[PDB]
């Protein structure tokens, strides 16, 4: 059992422990430059496992006071191993992180600290920052605010703190370059990932995508928004509740047609107005104000679903956002257009090692051997865990919850107990907030509007007396520390508000009142119109068990109900895992097609001369128009040889170097051979006239603007035909084989189209 | 808004008449134009019989609202401002050692299109020079046209000079002024100097019989 | 479409002098060739050009002197200019149409 | 060949190959272990050929068969088209399972795998006690109720073990598992079949009409499996890809036989029904005429036997593509035919394209199972090597549709890239 | 591998008695199955008499009982002793053997014995 | 009618069982055959 | 007269079906001759072998 490995491993560290201690400083840092020097001399890291681990934690008792456990040293081992190391939330895993980020710092190359969000990466930079520059290796924190020189000068350190948004479009933003300097990544070497079951399970469903700007549609958005802002609710369109899909009705249709007189909709001339009909229809319904973006200073900046902060930089994409700022009057901008896309799964599979930790990661246990091949130790607790998790209290109808909930955030604060109540919208929050403001009782409220004083909110949130209104923001990494006297009266009372999509979600947001030894009295609060019930709760118990007697005075004592409730949080799990197993299979195409033309675009940039891949191309071009124009089934001498001719001259050699008399009745082997003698002369003759660099920079801007093209164009009718190979199961065919062989199709052609673009600029200019 | 309600391809039909020494010309076309890339794709067919002045004499006289726009000089543009009500651009066009053109033409959003009408009178020629002598090579230069404002008649005058080819292996610099006009008198945009970077491509088609004048070219302005 | 002027220089008044402009990308013998000048403030006006064939026309102002020549072979057309004026210091261009309108980078010839 | 040679370079797919045919002898070994207590000399001296009115054998006929894997994955397909036709809104615990998403599903296939060895058990009782019954007077020793049990036990374990090697093979092995395993029970059976029709020698003539008959045959299957009624398809949920080729526009393949092969199957069993249950009473007059009317080899049996398939594969084509189903399914998420209101007007058309296109495929399957009779009379070959059929549709079927998804892995392997 | 002789039918009227002898060459014996089918125009070919290894004696429905089976080495000879005749029975009777399991069972030459 | 629909459930499944007894006659085989994307605008 | 039409319009619809044409055809008729003749050889085979080799096992 690779435990007892570990805590064999834990007890040398803990027996080496006594020559450090009274090692004075100036000596440890000294040892930073020892283990440097015994690493490029021939040993291991692996077999400077326990002296650095020991100096790790002295460094860390003498810096900051926090001298680690036995079972963070176990947690250290575990992540230097390649394994995810679920340390239960509470139990320091930021103090376990510096162990093998430290080790592996060692040898030069970057360790990317990956987090959640910010707020976490930033409090983790500048508390580990201390122990990090106590033995003289850099820090690197890595935000969205910066410059691209000072994310090259972070990613330059030893190790780099960031968040996954901005790793991700690090590595795009390096694949868009056109110098090579001009990259901010250093080559990948090793991720610790700090909440692993965000990052790599929950949220590695979602592609990072970076789409430069296209050409302004206004009329036909604001035509659409006043068209479907008279609509009449149910009669005209429908709105599946289940999952958010809103159409027409046969009215609707009919309306529509007569609305924007034409003749109909669904014919092929009126696309785009069916378009933009949708697009304006599911801005009104199926989305609502508060709840999943907001409105800043006129532009619609859209929420997390994930991490519960608004992210700013970032839109909506397909004409959904323009149709969003179009319903609220605001300024409708430009339309995006994708350039580049990348997925977490195939982003963090290229780092040669990742490690990570989180306090839920068994329920999901067999994903990470399934997706990375990684295994989930299980390391245990050091203090038994006192933490009063209490069951449920569903109710019947949703402002029931809310009165309860404020009649018990009331009597804790009567007694001075401190209670965080999570949520997961921000309107939703402000309307308990609301419901504090009448019965009196001072509040914080922490939304996705407040974040700009928020790192200052949890160190009032922990102390006697604070009652704190949270949405998903203080859900994951936040680290309430207990006041004075609160540890007394069973410090942190966390109530939760709604059943959040797994296990691991609300697990750790109970766990933000799990704090070591101390104890906490979480709780949950439900309804029965709480929309994971209307969304994911079965027939066979909302109108068969809505026959309680509405009064709400009181939880529902019967078992039917929980039944429901753990039923419907099993099928949204099992909903989204199989969709995260469709789509992982299905992208692991386009994670080969992409490592491909990135390679081969890497490395048309770093080439000293690329006289030879030119060249090839131009090759590679011409035997393809010869074997076009000079086919086996035909026999020779009716081969038109004047349409290749013209060809040869209209692209590769002015108007006047070939005629049918050079070529008329050879073979089309020693026929292409005598073209790309030509070709290679005055392409020679091209050179020594053009210069020697300035015609290395000439093509490689010819060739980096076609891959680039090329590739806008396919990612994007890749990503127009996933869409449309569901449908072709109705032959019986497998339609993943269907969507592999068919993009592979597409890929030859579109690298056929490169070489000929790069032919024809490169020899007629 | 008005033509950046226009992004979209839109129709051109060019309608030509004109005389030069008492002998007529008339020629018509249509194509499209674009603003977001801003080009313009004309098919012109000379609907009359053979040309008296030739078709490079011809293109500046054949429509400038068709510019591509980067993002900052959005507000320095006239020609978004008189459009869709309609504009009216006259000039006065010196041949170098030869006569001149006036020219008399009303660009306006005609319905939906694009029409531009034109009648052109070229007076003071002698028939033994270059021009009615068809001198002219198949081709058309690049050009920067300087764009000034005037607020007495709170118009824009244009200046240019261009450069036609001539078979002998000379060229014909002659000189444009340009008077350009609004119809409705809404919100005038004039901003100042600035200059519309411009180049062409003249071609046929070999699928088409007569005597036709295929143009293709590309706008863009800067300065502002 | 690439043309590359070359062979200018400073020169005091009187050593002859010539110029080389090496086209790429098209054959000089189907398409009119031209040369201007301007100079710095004074608009880029006319010199000289050949056209697709056997004459050529200069303008009036330098005639007697200048020789718009050609190697087909070598893609390159010439042009000798025969005892330096100082109204001659300029910077000089090679022009062609092949579809679009193409310069050189410019070459610089002052007489000093 | 040069492909071949690509398939047995590359690793995995050579590894998987080798374990497909490994499987294949695992399958062959267990027809030579019989039933442990029947008495096997009757089993095979009993052959009663053919042209009997009683014997009217179709596929071959399963005579000088009854080993332990005899009762075929045939009732894993009837256990699978009867839960089929279930969940089209009857018992609707299977309506939510299949509503649900796939976990559901799992209870679902489990459900079918009990409802399988269900059938396997009292089928393998039936089968037994007819083979018993007529075929050879005695062939159980020790005869009776009380031990017809452990052989249709040990049948019934068999194509547990049969269906257990087909999972096997689908997941580590090649294409289809039960597919590839019907497939090697139909081909594993020509090698007797050439035995017979050269032990039987128009000498040389008429084997090279038939060889040529059977090729063309063989590419009127191919060209009517392999083809499409494109319904062309619109997605209105995204911006029509700026400038796209419409090539490969996205579309809705509607099968030219959407059946497949399962009418004919259970036109054979409505078929031969009447017979086995009025072969019971004894011999009336009644009866001899029924055997006379059920023989499917004269020309009152041929014309009730295609009418049966007909009607049968309209049926079931409606059943396996649903237009009702598809159309809701597209008006749910998107798509429209270009020209068509998605909600009803969208499944009348695809129902009356499915229609015309149904008829086709319905008169081909038709022909393809009256073939055999018409080459047994008019070929003069051993009246068991009957070519067409099931046995004909489904190993083109099969072969096809492995090769096609053997060398799709032959294009993860050759990405280019532009330099080389 | 084995010779194979059968003895005792003829010409008998339909209400008599006959004593089939089926005497062999090979003299091990000790096999599967021993019997005795029919195979008559109308061919059906049924196994008449079937005896095993441990002389569990097995016959059809039409003629049960009536019948009897008897083995003996020293002189490998199994008896069909046969009783009670009919003249649907006008068939050639033949003797079979098997060696294991299946093991291709056989035939011999038969006796076509008359009954009318 | 749906109710139609079960009978012809049950109508070919006790017929897939009677056919058995004459399973040395028929022998056939028979196939088996079967959120919102948000982007980041650059620049 | 609705069969009048109606088999008119199955013609018609025969007229839009993608059918495989003669290149892929032949290809697929070759593939799906040579998988049945080599595992009808295949199983002639391994039927002889494990035919004979029970045969000494009895
Ligand atoms: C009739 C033909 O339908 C139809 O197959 C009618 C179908 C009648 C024939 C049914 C097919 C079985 C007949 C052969 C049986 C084998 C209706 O056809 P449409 O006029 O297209 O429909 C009405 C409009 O909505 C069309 O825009
Ligand atoms: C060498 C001889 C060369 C030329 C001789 C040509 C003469 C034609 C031979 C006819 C072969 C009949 C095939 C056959 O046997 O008929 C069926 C069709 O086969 C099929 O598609 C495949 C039959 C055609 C494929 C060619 C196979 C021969 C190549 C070796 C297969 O068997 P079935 O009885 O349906 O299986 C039912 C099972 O219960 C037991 O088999
Ligand atoms: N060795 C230690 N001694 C005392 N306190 C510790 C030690 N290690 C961690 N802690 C405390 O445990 C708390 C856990 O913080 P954190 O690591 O953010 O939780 P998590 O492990 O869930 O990320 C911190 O407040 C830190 O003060
Ligand atoms: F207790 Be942790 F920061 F999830
Ligand atoms: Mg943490």
């Amino acid at each position: 059992r690779t435990l007892n490995r570990y805590e064999k491993i834990a007890n040398d560290i803990d027996a080496i422990r006594g020559d450090y201690e009274n090692l004075s400083d100036d000596a440890l840092k000294h040892k930073t430059i020892e283990f440097k020097e015994r690493l490029e001399k021939g040993a291991t890291t692996d077999d400077l496992l326990v002296e650095a681990f020991a100096v790790v934690r002295e460094a860390s008792r003498r810096v900051t006071g926090m001298f680690p456990f036995k079972v963070q040293l176990m947690g250290g081992v575990a992540l230097h191993d390649g394994n995810i190391a679920e340390m239960k939330t509470g139990e320091g895993k930021t103090l376990t992180s510096t162990l093998p980020v430290y080790l592996n710092a060692l040898t030069g190359k970057g360790v990317h600290v990956v987090t959640v969000n910010e707020y976490l990466a930033s409090r983790d930079a500048e508390q580990m920052g201390k122990i990090f520059e106590f033995l003289g290796l850099t820090v690197g924190l890595n935000l969205n605010s910066m410059s691209k020189d000072e994310k090259r000068e972070a990613y330059a350190a030893d190790i780099t703190y960031s968040t996954n948004n901005e790793l991700g479009f690090d590595y795009l933003r390096d694949n868009m370059v056109l110098y090579k300097e001009q990259m901010v990544q250093r080559p990948l070497h090793f991720a610790v990932i700090d909440e692993v079951d965000s990052i790599l399970i929950d949220e590695a469903r979602t592609p990072l995508i970076i789409s430069g700007q296209a050409a302004k549609s206004t009329k036909l958005y604001v035509q659409a928004n006043a068209f479907v802002r008279t609509l009449k609710a149910e009669k005209d369109y429908t709105y599946d509740i289940k999952t958010k899909a809103v159409q027409l009705t046969e009215e609707g249709m009919t309306k529509a047609e007569k609305a924007f007189g034409i003749d109909n909709l669904f014919d092929v001339k009126h696309v785009a107005l069916n378009h933009h009909i949708n697009q304006a229809l599911k801005a009104h319904v199926a989305m609502q104000k508060d709840v999943d973006y907001v409105v800043e200073d006129g532009q619609v900046v859209i929420v997390d679903s994930f991490t519960g902060r608004l992210m700013k930089g970032r839109r909506y994409s397909e004409g959904l956002h323009q149709a969003i700022e179009a319903k609220e009057g605001l300024e409708i901008q430009n339309e995006s257009m994708t350039l580049a896309t990348i997925t977490f799964q195939n982003y963090f599979r290229m780092y040669e090692k990742l490690a990570g930790m989180t306090g839920t990661a068994k329920t999901e246990e067999e994903e990470f051997r399934n997706i990375y091949n990684m295994q989930v130790v299980t390391i245990p607790t050091n203090r038994p865990v006192v933490r009063d998790d209490r069951p449920d209290l569903i109710y019947r109808t949703m402002e029931g919850k809310f009165k309860a909930v404020a009649e018990d955030v009331a009597q804790r604060y009567m007694t001075g107990q401190p209670v965080l109540v999570g949520t997961v919208a921000v309107e939703t929050s402000e309307l308990i907030s609301k419901l504090l403001k009448n019965k009196g009782i001072p509040h914080q409220v922490l939304n996705a509007k407040n974040h700009e004083r928020e790192a200052q909110i949890i160190e009032e949130a922990g102390q006697k007396g604070a009652v704190t209104i949270a949405t998903n923001m203080a859900g994951r990494g936040t680290d309430i520390k207990l006041g004075e006297g609160v540890k007394e009266l069973g410090g942190l009372a966390v109530v939760g508000t709604e059943r959040h999509e797994s296990r691991r979600i609300d697990n750790q947001l109970r766990g933000r009142s799990g704090r070591q030894g101390d104890p906490g009295i979480t709780q949950f609060y439900l309804s029965m119109e709480d929309e994971l019930m209307r969304r994911f709760g079965a027939e066979r118990t909302m109108a068969m068990l809505d026959r309680f007697g509405m009064d709400d005075s009181t939880p529902i004592q019967s078992k039917m109900v929980s039944r429901a409730v753990e039923s419907s949080q099993k099928r949204v799990e099992g909903n989204n895992f199989d969709s995260r197993k469709q789509l992982l299979q299905y992208d692991d195409v386009l994670r080969q097609q992409r490592e491909v033309i990135y390679k081969q675009r890497f490395e048309v940039i770093d080439s000293e001369n690329l006289r030879e891949i030119v060249e090839n191309m131009i090759k590679s071009s011409l035997e393809r128009a010869i074997a076009a124009y000079t086919p086996r089934e035909e026999l020779p001498e009716e081969w038109k040889l004047d349409g290749l001719v013209d060809l040869i001259n209209t692209t590769y050699l002015d108007e006047g170097a070939l005629e049918k008399s050079d070529i008329f009745g050879k073979e089309p082997d020693e026929m292409l051979e005598l073209i790309m003698d030509r070709i290679i002369t005055k392409y020679n003759e091209k050179e020594e006239q053009f210069g020697k660099e300035q015609m290395r920079e000439f093509e490689k801007v010819i060739v980096l603007r076609a891959v680039d093209s090329k590739w806008m164009d396919h990612i994007d009718a890749m990503d127009q035909l996933r869409q449309g190979i569901h449908l072709r199961a109705y032959a019986q065919t497998n339609p993943l084989r269907e969507y592999q062989m068919e993009g592979f199709a597409m890929f030859e052609h579109m690298i056929e189209s490169i070489e000929d673009e790069v032919a024809k600029f490169v020899m007629k200019a | 808004k008005g033509e950046e309600l226009f992004t979209g391809v839109v129709p051109i039909l060019v309608e030509l008449d004109g005389d030069v020494n008492g002998h007529k010309f008339s020629v018509s076309g249509e194509g499209e134009g674009d603003a977001t890339y801003g080009k313009l794709t004309l098919k012109f067919i000379c609907t009359t019989g053979k040309l008296p002045v030739p078709w490079p004499t011809l293109v500046t006289t054949f429509v400038q609202c068709f510019s591509r726009y980067p993002d900052h000089m959005k507000r320095h543009d006239f020609f978004k401002s008189a459009m869709p009500e309609g504009y009216v651009q006259e000039r006065t066009i010196s041949f170098k050692d030869d006569g001149n053109y006036k020219t008399r033409a009303e660009v306006k959003f005609e319905g939906d299109t694009l029409v531009n009408r034109i009648e052109l009178k070229g007076i003071d020629f002698k028939e033994d020079g270059n021009i009615l002598g068809h001198k002219l090579e198949y081709n058309y230069n690049s050009h920067n046209v300087y764009i000034t404002a005037d607020k007495q008649k709170n118009g824009i005058k244009a200046n240019f000079k261009i450069r036609h080819n001539i078979e002998d292996g000379s060229v014909q610099l002659a000189d444009h002024y340009q008077q350009n006009t609004p119809i409705g008198d809404g919100p005038v945009l004039l901003p100042d100097n600035h200059y519309l970077s411009t180049q062409s491509a003249l071609s046929k088609d070999p699928n088409e019989k007569r005597d036709h004048m295929v143009l293709l070219e590309f706008v863009t302005a800067a300065g502002i | 479409v690439a043309l590359v002027e070359s062979g200018g220089a400073l020169v005091q008044p009187g050593g002859s002098l010539r110029l080389s402009c090496a086209a790429s990308g098209f054959p000089v013998n189907r398409y009119s060739m031209r040369w201007y000048r301007q100079a710095p403030g004074k608009e880029r006006e006319w010199v000289a050009g050949m056209s697709a064939g056997d004459r050529s026309s200069y303008e009036d102002s330098v005639k007697g002197r200048f020789t718009i020549s050609r190697d087909d072979a070598r893609n390159t057309v010439y042009l000798q200019m025969n005892s330096l004026k100082p109204e001659d210091t300029a910077v000089y261009y090679c022009n062609v149409n092949v579809g679009f309108e193409y310069w050189g980078q410019g070459t610089q010839v002052t007489v000093s | 060949f040069r492909t071949i040679s690509n398939f047995m370079r590359v690793s995995d797919i050579r590894n998987k190959i080798i374990f497909t045919l490994l499987m294949l002898i695992v399958f062959r070994i267990g027809t030579f272990i019989p039933v442990p207590s029947v008495n096997t000399d009757v089993l095979k001296l009993q052959d009663q050929l053919n042209a009997f009115g009683v014997l009217n054998i179709f596929c071959g006929g399963a005579l000088q068969n009854f080993s332990i894997f005899a009762m075929g994955v045939m009732p894993y397909i009837t256990a699978s088209i009867i839960v089929q036709l279930l969940q089209m809104d009857v018992v609707p615990k299977f309506a939510e399972w299949s509503k649900q998403g796939e976990m559901g599903r799992r209870k679902l296939a489990q459900f079918t795998r009990y409802f399988t060895i269900v059938l396997g058990f009292i089928q393998a009782l039936g089968m037994s006690y007819g083979f018993n019954n007529l075929a050879g007077g005695m062939l159980i020793q020790n005869p009776g109720i009380g031990t017809y049990l452990l052989i249709a036990v040990v049948l019934t374990a068999g194509t547990a073990f049969l269906m257990w090697l087909g999972e096997q093979i689908t997941a580590k092995g090649v294409g289809n598992g039960i597919s590839i395993i019907i497939f090697a029970g139909i081909v594993s059976g020509i090698p007797t079949i050439l035995n017979q029709i050269y032990a039987q020698t128009l000498n040389i003539v008429r084997l090279l009409l038939v060889a040529l008959a059977v090729v063309a045959v063989i590419v009127g299957v191919i060209y009517i499996q392999q083809a499409f009624r494109k319904i062309p398809i619109q997605y209105a949920k995204r911006l029509e890809g700026r400038n796209p080729v419409g090539g490969h526009s996205t579309h809705l393949p509607l099968k030219v036989n959407p059946a497949g092969v399962i009418p004919v199957i259970f036109a054979v069993s409505f078929l031969i029904a009447p017979p086995t249950i009025a072969s019971f009473f004894g011999t009336n007059d009644v009866t001899l005429w029924i055997r006379r009317t059920f023989d499917y080899t004269h020309p009152v049996g041929m014309t009730i036997y295609v009418v049966l398939i007909i009607a049968f594969t309209y049926f079931y084509a409606f059943v396996q593509v649903n237009p009702e189903q598809m159309a809701d399914n597209l008006k749910k998420q998107g798509g429209y035919i270009p020209g068509i209101r998605p909600g009803k007007n969208t499944q009348e058309y695809v129902t009356r394209i499915l229609y015309r296109l149904t008829l086709v495929g319905s008169l081909f399957l038709a022909f393809i199972a009256v073939l055999p009779v018409f080459f047994v009379n008019f070929a003069n070959l051993p009246p068991s090597a009957q070519i067409g059929g099931t046995s004909l549709l489904i190993v083109v079927g099969v072969a096809l549709e492995t090769m096609k998804q053997l060398e799709s892995q032959l294009v993860k392997r050759h990405y280019r890239g532009f330099i080389k | 591998q084995v010779q194979l002789v059968e003895t005792g039918g003829g010409l008998v009227q339909p209400g008599g008695s006959l004593r089939l002898s089926c005497g062999a060459s090979g003299s091990i014996f000790n096999m599967y199955a021993m019997g005795w089918y029919r195979q008559a125009p109308g061919k059906r070919r049924e196994v008449v008499a079937r005896i095993a290894t441990d002389d569990s004696t097995m016959y059809p429905d039409s003629v049960k009982g009536r019948f009897t089976i008897s083995r003996d080495n020293a002189k490998n000879t199994v008896y069909l002793q046969m009783n009670s005749l009919k003249p649907e029975d006008t068939a050639v009777y033949y003797c079979y053997y098997q060696r294991t399991v299946m093991s291709q069972p056989y035939w011999g030459q038969g006796t076509q014995v008359t009954v009318s | 009618a749906k109710k139609t629909a079960i009978a012809i459930a049950v109508a070919l499944a006790g017929f897939a069982t009677v056919a058995s007894y004459a399973q040395y006659e028929d022998g056939c085989s028979g196939e088996l055959e079967r959120d919102s994307p948000h982007s980041y605008h650059s620049g | 007269q609705r069969v009048t039409n109606f088999f008119k319009e199955v013609v018609r619809e025969l007229k839009k079906v993608s059918w495989p044409n003669r290149k892929e055809l032949v290809n697929y008729t070759a593939v799906v001759l040579a998988t049945v003749a080599f595992f009808t050889v295949f199983f002639a085979v391994i039927d002889l072998g494990i035919s004979q080799l029970i045969r000494l096992v009895f």
